[PDB]
Parts: C-alpha cells; structure tokens; sequence
C-alpha cells in the first residue's frame, strides 16, 4: 500500500478563489491606521445636508461665491448633497468639548464630468483642537504622513492656497517625475468665526485641518492613470489589487 | 460711504502661537510696511491699517496670513505635536466593519462601491411603490434618483461585467440608502446597509466538484456566518 | 495623563502581520490552541530520528524533560486528548517557535519562529446532501495555498517530493517558493499512529514564517476589452509526471497568447491505455492589443506540443 | 413553476463552523490594541537566553536571592528558559538612540505546578521612556487601562512591593467581590542602574514600566477560576470563546 497508493503531488488544491477590497477602500483604511495610531479616532455621518451643516456652519455665508463653484447638487432650497465631509465634525465640535481630534473618511458630490473627474470621490478631512499647536506642528505632520504613505521617494513644497473654512491656509503638492508638482491634499489653521459659533473659545484655543483626496492619492500610488476606470468596477481591473 | 478701514491690531503672542516660529520685530513691522500697510508698533503691540486696494483685511488672522507668506512656508523648520495621551474607551460588546468586510471577502467575494445615485426608470422596477426622492438638476437622464437599495446599483454592475464574457462575478457593497419618511432629522430616514449579490457557478472548473450553479441554501448559509458567529447567534428565525 | 510628542512611526506596505494570517484561518475554521512549549523525549525522538534534541536539567518529571525539535509533539498530544474525552473532528493549529540545535548560531541553537497545524476528522460534518467523505492532501493544500500563496507571493511555488521520516512518501510534499524548502505538508506515517493511537486519519502543516512575511504591492498595466474562446486539450501521459510538466510549460510559451490554464477531468476509464492517463487542459486564449481568430490559435496550440514533445509524449487523438 | 417550486425555508444552510481563538490570545491583542492606540509598538525575541540577557543586566546582580526564587529553568552556566520577557526590551534599548517607547508579550517560564500554578504562563511587560514623566504620569495610565479593560465596576489601591529591576515600586490590585482584592498588576520606574549600563543618562531622562499577568486578567474577565484548564485545550471549553 505504502509504494503503491501514491497519488499526483502537484495538481492544484480545492479551494474558493479569494477575493481583494477596492483601491480607495485600501487606501482609506490605511491611512485610517495611520492616523489611528496617533489617536485620532473616525467619525461618520448622513450625506444628505441642510445649509446650516454644510455652508453656513463654515462661515462661507452665502453672497460668497462659494455656493457656484462647488457644483453642488441642490433639492429644493434648504437640502444639499454633502459637498464636503464637514457636517461629520461640526456635529462633533458641537456637542463635546474642547479637547480631543477626530478625522472622517466619507463621499463628496460635485456636478462635474469629464475623462478627470467624476462626480463623485471619496475625501479626507482631519481635525484637531487643543491648546497651542500651529502651523510648524501642521508641517511636522503633514510631511510625516507624506513620507510614510510614500516611502521617501518625493519632495515637497508648502504653497499658499486659500479654502474658506480654514485660514492661514496652505497646500503641499509632492513632487511628480512625468510633469513637475502633482498637487496632493491642501490643510490650514481653524479661522476663528468657525471655532465661536460652536462653543470654543479661539483666545485659548487653537487647531488645524487637512483634506485630501483618496482617488488621487491611489492613482499616483498604484500607477493607475484613468480616474474614471475606479467607478465603472471591471474585475480585470480590481482582481491585480488583491 | 467709501469701503473704510479698521484699525487690524496684531499682538505678538497671536503671532507666536499661530506661526510657532519666532520672526524677529524688526522684520515683521518690515513685512507689512513693504506690504503697502501703515504700521505704528505698539510696544510688544502693532496696529497697521488696511490698504485701500486689498478687500480681504478685517482680521488678526488676515494679518498674519500675510506675514507668514511674505515670510515663506519653506523658511519654516518642522516639529511634531505636543499632545497628552488619553486612551479613549472602547468596547468589547460591539462589532467593526473591517471585520465583517475581512471575513466577507475571505468567504470568496470582492468590495466595489457604485454611484449612489441611479435610474429612475429602473430603480422603479425593484422598488414599486415606494416614492423615490428625485433631483433637481440632474447630470444626465439616467442618473436623478437617490437609491433607496443597493440593487439598482449592483445589478447594474453585475450585468456590466457579463457583457465582457465573464458570468461569475461575486460582488458586494457596503453603503447608506435613503428612504423618504417625514420622522427624522430632516425629512429623509438613511441607514447604513450592507448588500451584496451573488452568481454564476458555485465551484470553478475543478476535477472532481460537479457543476452546479448556486441555489438559496447557499447564500443562506454564507449569510449565516455573518449575522451568526459574529455578532448574535442563538434567537434567529426564519 | 503622559505628555508625548505625536511622532508617527514607520510601518510597511508589503509585509504581512500574524492576526490577518490567524484571522484567515479562523475563516476556514481553525481552532487556535496553545500547548507546552517543552514535551516528552520519548515521543519526540518518534518524530524526528537522527536529529538529537536540547535535553533539559532539573525537569518537572520525565513527561516534560525536552525542547521543541518542531510544533507537532504537542499538536498530536491535544488531538489524543480531544478524541479520548469522546469528541471527534478536532481542527486546530498553534504558532510558536522551535529550537534547532546547531553550531554557528547565536547561542549554540537557531530559533525560528513557526506557524503550523493539525486537520483530522469528517470534511463536512454530516450534511443532508454533502456525502461523508473524509479528508486528504488535496483539500490540505488548497486549504494551505489560501493561507500562504495568497496573502504573500504565488509567484512561482513548486511542490516535489522530499521525504521525511515522520509522515507518507508519496501523500507530502515540500513547498519552494523560488529554491529554498519552506514547509511540509502531508498526512503523517500510517505506522506512526500505532503509538499514541490517534483514531482516525490526520494531516499536519509546518510552514517556517519569516520567508513569507513580505507581500508585493501591486501594480497597473493596461486591460484590453475583446472576448476569448476556450480551448480543450487532452494531452496522454504515462501515469509518472503529476502536473509538473503539463500545467506549467504550457504558460511559457508565448507571452502574448496564452492566459489561464484550467482541468476538470481525469481519463483513466476504458479507454485510455493501462499505466497512462490523459488530463484535460481547457485554455482561454486571448491577446493584449488586439482579438485572436482561428488562424493564430492553430500556431499556440501547436507550440505548446512542439515544447511538450520534451517530455516523452504529445497530445492525443480524438 | 411560481406557486409550485417553493422550498423549506428554515432549514439550516451549508457552511463550515468557524472556530474562535483562545482566551490568553484574545487577551493579549486587545491590549495590544489598548497600547497600540497611545502609539506603543511591539517587539520580540528569543526565548532561550544567558545571564547577561536575563538577569546580570537587570541589576539583580547574581548574588542577590533572586536565582532561586525565580524557579528557572537552567541548562548548564549561561544558559536559561526566559523568566521575564525582558530581554526583549533590553535588546531594543541598547540599540537605538532615545526616547522610544515599546510593549513586549510573550511566554516565561518557573518551576513550580500545583492546582494553582502551570510552568507556563504570559507576561506583558512595557516600557517606557521620555523626558519628565513620573509616577503621577503612571497612576495616570494604569488607572486608564484598568477602566478600560473593565467596564468601570471595580476599585483599585496603589500598595508598595519590591521588583528589583524597578524602584520606586508599587503594585496596583483590584478590588474582587468574592475576596477582597485581588492583586492584578505591579509597576514602578525604571532604576538608574538598568539605564547606565544601556547607554541612557539617568540624569535628564526617565521612564517607567510595567508587567501584568495575562492569565489571571482573563480567568478574573471571563469568569474561569480553574488556572490549569486553560492549557489543556479542551475544545467544549475553548467553543464558548468564539
């Protein structure tokens, strides 16, 4: 039996093929472990938005022409398709108080088609209040993050920008090798008018913010080149990021 | 009636703590006066006037915006954040997603994630009778209705993928759906879900597992190890 | 509370953790147990022969007087303890590390650290249509490959035959992933399980871990949109190569051709001539740039049985 | 076909009974996890080692009465079973410049078997080191981790010991119901002597440390009062922690 039972040794084995997550799912959790291991804890929301959440909350306040420019998707006159994740920690920064951060991962909406933007793209934004932090503790982050989700192949360089929810403002714009500066994510100190129509005090207090964009990250990471090939879900396209 | 000006007065510990580096007096009462400004220091104090031809002064921050960029970003050293180290709580009792989501797609699926917005003249098919929330400015015809599942998007995706020859695709989706309902917060009751969709032939071409495509006994038991196993197992009914 | 400075810390992309590996397993429907770390000499020496072991110096008794030589002294003392308290189908595995004796090592012994494991008992666990069939090698290795070959390369693994004398000749294995012997799969010697009197067949797993604790991070390329067509092969062989040569030299031949290789059926009915065997070798042809139509499959069909005539034998005629 | 071809409903589907790990494991990772989140990594190493590794460098020094009350394991002069995983940290310590801070699980070994004691048994021992922390910035912490690890039902009372590789000691000992306390964990700052021969200065830095048995942690958690079931893996015990 012994030198007579044997049987072939290398055919393939019975299983069920196992399968991948998607690249801006990838790429959220890590950066979400990144961030988890400083502290920073997650925090989730509705998407659909009256404009006290999403507009009149960031002190945008509405003669600003802020509310053309965001493409945004409107219902009737008081109801907006989240435009930016920014309701998730206003009804945070409201509730609680003053000092712990959070971040939030979660889905945009802008009226904009074409071959390099869908309308939809998942986006990132941090957030974190305590006393005397500034903006060389915005760099020393924002650079180590860099230098992490990378693995120190590209440079960097602060530039100046301006978002209307956060102002001294900035953004960071790695180094590219096809062009010469693919700009990355944009961050900023908390304005002031932001922090006194929740419940802090900004004579005491202080923080800053960062947004970055998921898509363009996974695309300059993964070497993928289509933006809109993410959203029309080939599996001969999802099965090499398993 | 002309656009006046205030008087911006800027400290210097506002300075300090927004920048955290320490520009020299003889530098920044140089920065605003070659900046078009009217500066009269103060004793540890300045206050500078607006110019007439810049309409986005009215504040400190402002004012040291302006500093900071005359001064440069690069010319900034970098330090990493001083904090205090709370754990904050946790709990043993409740479950996470990327659990659920690791055991999903170790059982043999794959995440996509769709557009969350989808055809009213299909979405109608699945959902008859229920009012779907319509859309105001729409992109194109096809897309101006708020899901109310996750199947007018899934199996749109599914029928995509069988049209270039490959009908076995196993898919799933974790996402919020939106449901009219005049009880919450505004007029619209909006779950968090987690769907999926399953099909084609249950093992592949294999030497001795038999051809067979799937039937309900299957998903249920994949089902099972969800719910089951997991979170809560043992006042389950059918 | 402290006062620290937020400094984030390196980590890696393409590596691999122990929980995601465990957490897979768990999936399977692993049992994870945690046994002695120091076992008996007298079935230890029953497993590993010729190699000598760190004996031990003021023991506990005589029961527990010898260091690890490999994780399946323990393993196979949980699963006779589990079949002997009236309690069958036990699957488990453990991680821990093992000490090797050597001479240019740290110490005067080499620790790796070592993932392994034990399947024993029913397949399916008595279900109304699925048949009670117990288990073997072919569901331990694609049970495994799961484990191994997909969280980490599949680049090229070949599994040969290496003995060993603690289990099977022909029912094990021994897995390379690029020339180096990593593992050992296979069920144990049906004359090892007259001591211990383990009822029932076992298999066993051994996999050393830091030589498959690094991952590739992908990388795109461009997808093509035109359909393929399938292909059936049935090459007749003698009953002395496995897959060795028929699998795996029909992929290297072409690099714009040939994706995909499949089988789901043996021949060797009546019709096939004795001591021979034909496997079936559906293909799903298909081309980068453009579609492939009946004239150029006729030249990658051929080609594959100009290189297969290397091996002492062609395809059949049907 | 529609009225006709129905099915049982509730009979029960195909699967395979996925299987749970174990209690000492779940333990382990959730502190893990607990410490990971305030930035602590893990380190490991060998588990066979000589003096100068486990006790000649923890400033015991050999003549001390600490070779004998540890119950080792030995092997001929200079080579022993690890008692306290801290070799582990000694061999982190030495290497690399300061201040990094780290946690360490794994299996140590004593002589001793009784109803109430196996051979084997897990410690977790941190590690800690900065400028300006102290033992307020201790209490601080374990106190935290102890409100975290219960769910807030249980008092503690800081009581003085004597470990040798750390003074000032100290020893933390929850309150039980069934008892009256129940002595969970012990710490203390780390002793100049271990820092000197490391290549640390005493004299601007400091740091603290900490060791708790994981085995009496989730016998007093998970309800179990029978120390020697839990090694000899019992699948109708192991089946409720799943």
């Amino acid at each position: 039996r012994l030198a007579a039972e044997t049987i072939d040794i290398s055919l393939p084995g019975r299983r069920i093929e196992n399968g991948g997550l998607h690249p801006v799912t990838r790429t959220i959790d890590r950066i979400e472990s990144f961030f988890g291991e400083l502290g920073f804890t997650v925090a989730t929301g509705p998407e659909i938005e009256d404009d006290y959440h999403n507009f009149d909350a960031l002190n945008i306040p509405g003669h600003h022409p802020a509310r053309a420019d965001h493409d945004t998707f409107w219902f009737d006159a008081t109801r907006l398709l989240r435009t930016q994740t920014s309701g998730v920690q206003i009804r945070t920064m409201k509730a609680q108080q003053p000092p712990i951060r959070i971040i939030a991962p979660g889905r945009v909406y802008r009226n904009d088609y074409d071959q390099t933007h869908t309308p939809m793209f998942h986006q990132m934004e941090g957030l974190i209040v305590d006393t005397n932090i500034s903006f060389t503790n915005l760099k020393g982050t924002l650079h180590d993050f860099l230098r992490n989700f990378f693995e120190e192949d590209l440079q960097i360089r602060f530039r100046p920008s301006y978002f209307p929810f956060t102002e001294p403002s900035a953004e960071v714009d790695v180094m590219g090798k096809n062009g010469k500066w693919l700009e990355v994510l944009g961050c900023g100190m908390v304005h002031p008018n932001v922090l006194r129509n929740v419940g802090i005090d900004p004579e005491i207090y202080s923080g800053f913010a960062f947004g970055m964009g998921m898509e363009r990250l996974t695309m300059l990471r993964y070497g993928v080149t289509d933006l809109r090939s993410f959203f029309e879900n080939d599996l001969r396209f999802l099965k090499q990021f398993k | 009636t002309l656009p006046k000006r205030a008087t911006i007065t800027l400290r210097r510990s506002k300075l300090d703590r927004l920048i955290g580096h320490h520009i020299a007096d003889e530098q920044v009462s140089d920065i605003l006066r070659r900046l078009g400004c009217e500066v009269t220091e103060g004793q540890d104090e300045w206050k500078a006037v607006a110019p007439t031809w810049r309409f986005d002064m009215e504040i400190e921050e402002d004012l040291v915006e302006e500093v900071a960029r005359v001064y440069g970003y690069n010319n900034i050293p970098d330090e990493p954040i001083q904090a205090g180290l709370i754990m904050g709580t946790h709990r043993e009792a409740d479950l996470s997603l990327k659990r659920v989501k690791t055991m999903l797609n170790d059982k043999g699926y794959q995440e996509v994630i769709t557009y969350s917005f989808v055809d009213p003249k299909v979405q109608q098919l699945i959902h008859p009778g229920a009012e779907a929330l319509l859309l105001p400015n729409p992109i194109s015809v096809e897309m101006s209705a708020m899901r109310l599942s996750l199947w007018s998007g899934l199996l749109a995706t599914v029928v995509y993928n069988q049209n270039r020859q490959q009908n076995r695709v196993r898919i799933f989706e974790t996402g919020l759906r939106f449901v009219p309902d005049t009880q919450a917060n505004l007029g619209i009751r909006q779950d968090l879900m987690l769907a999926g969709v399953i099909c084609g032939n249950r093992y592949d071409e294999h030497w001795n597992l038999a051809k067979e495509t799937v039937d309900f006994y299957d998903l249920k038991g994949d089902l099972e190890a969800v719910l089951d196993l997991t979170g809560k197992l043992g006042d389950i009914q059918f | 509370p402290i006062q620290a400075g937020l400094i984030m810390g390196t980590h890696r992309e393409a590596d691999l953790s122990l929980k995601r590996v465990k957490t897979m397993l768990n999936d399977k429907g692993y049992q994870e147990v945690i046994t002695y770390s120091f076992v008996d000499p007298k079935v230890q020496q029953l497993i590993h022969p010729g190699a000598e072991a760190l004996l031990l110096p003021n023991p506990i008794s005589v029961e527990m007087s010898a260091m690890r030589l490999s994780l399946w002294s323990g393993l196979l003392a949980t699963v006779v303890y589990n079949q002997n308290r009236q309690q069958n189908r036990v699957r488990i595995f453990e991680t821990g590390l093992r000490f090797v004796p050597d001479t240019q090592a740290n110490l005067g012994i080499r620790q790796d650290l070592m993932l392994a494991g034990v399947i024993c008992g029913n397949r399916y666990d008595e279900h109304w249509n699925l048949a009670k069939e117990t288990v073997d090698f072919y569901d331990l290795k694609g049970d495994l490959e799961a484990v191994l070959d997909l969280t980490g390369k599949l680049g090229d693994i070949q599994f040969k035959a290496e003995m060993n004398p603690a289990l099977h000749p022909g029912q094990s294995a021994a897995i390379y992933l690029k020339d180096e012997r990593i593992g050992f799969i296979g069920v144990v010697h049906p004359e090892l399980e007259r001591k211990l009197d383990l009822n029932g067949r076992t298999l066993v797993f051994e996999l050393e871990w830091n030589k498959l604790a690094d991952r590739i991070v992908p990388q795109a390329r461009e997808i093509s949109r035109f359909p393929a067509n399938r292909r059936d092969i049935a090459v007749v062989v003698a009953e002395n190569v496995p897959a060795a040569d028929i699998l795996s030299e029909c992929k290297k031949v072409g690099v714009n051709q040939v994706v995909g290789v499949n089988l789901f059926d043996v021949y060797r009915g009546k019709g096939v001539a004795e001591g021979y065997k034909s496997l079936a070798i559906s293909l799903i042809l298909q081309d980068t740039n453009r579609t492939l139509e009946e004239e150029e499959i006729a030249a990658t069909v051929a080609k594959c049985v100009e290189a297969l005539k290397e091996r002492f034998q062609a395809s059949l005629r049907d």
